[PDB]
């Protein structure tokens, strides 16, 4: 998701 | 006083961040709940004291101090459990402060992460690398270690 | 070598006991996770930089270290993030061991605590305050101290 | 519960 917790 | 620590309870979100802050050197740590329940409070203890070497701890209000399960991990824990009254009144306003502060800078790191909890340590991280000088994770070592020697 | 530390996951009761230790002290971190993935690791090791100054992690497995989420993670934190290859081999049987002390404490304290995550903190606080004649804690503490003065 | 981490 382009998030640090979450790169996707 | 390398020992004491106080809680602290603010609201962000519709969540709950917890703040454990210890008082001597203003290093903190910090979770995100839904709610301030005794349960959760007296697992977050636990935890501190499972990382420092946490002698009292200044609960946030009465009803943590009231609650049997906070009371039985301070047992647990070997932990003083003690009221949170400013009887040095600097005490409200700096907790005040350091609240504000920490929204501001969850604020700021906000949008780098997908949940609030993120945003909550990315916050407890530049809080306590913050040099004011030193930071407040090197005086909370140089506090303990001074005492263990 | 004051900043090292090196993760390692271990199994019980169906989930995931995901554990950071600083490789020269003992000290260990540790938290329950449902399984392992790249986000749970990168948010522990946010958590785990945010109380320690962590210089460098390594890596319990080649999927947290190939996970882009844990790269940003490190990248956020400053951690530089390594393999955990036993290039030295004790650290196989080190691990190991501890793992198994670990297991031993969860189940000593199993019934005290309704969650397993509650038992795992437990034995987290008995490993740290062990003395081993100094404990891991007190040995972290020290280690850190020398390196900042 | 009569738990450290839940006394009910
Ligand atoms: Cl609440
Ligand atoms: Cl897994």
């Amino acid at each position: 998701s382009l998030k640090i917790d979450n790169e996707d | 006083s390398p020992g004491i620590w106080q809680l602290d309870c603010t609201h962000l979100e519709g969540k709950v961040i917890l703040v454990a802050v210890h008082v001597a050197s203003g290093y903190i740590e910090a979770e995100v709940i839904p709610a301030e329940t005794g349960q959760e409070t007296a697992y977050f203890l636990l935890k501190l004291a499972g990382r420092w070497p946490v002698k009292t701890v200044h609960t946030d209000n009465g009803s943590n101090f009231t609650s049997t399960t906070v009371k039985a991990a301070c047992w647990w824990a070997g932990i003083k459990q003690e009221d949170g009254i400013p009887y040095n009144p600097q005490s409200q306003g700096v907790i005040e402060s350091m609240n504000k502060e920490l929204k501001k800078i969850i604020g700021q790191v906000r949008d780098q992460a997908e949940h609030l909890k993120t945003a909550v340590q990315m916050a407890v991280f530049i809080h306590n690398h913050k040099r004011k000088g030193y930071s407040a994770g090197e005086r909370i070592v140089d506090i303990i270690a001074t005492d263990i020697q």
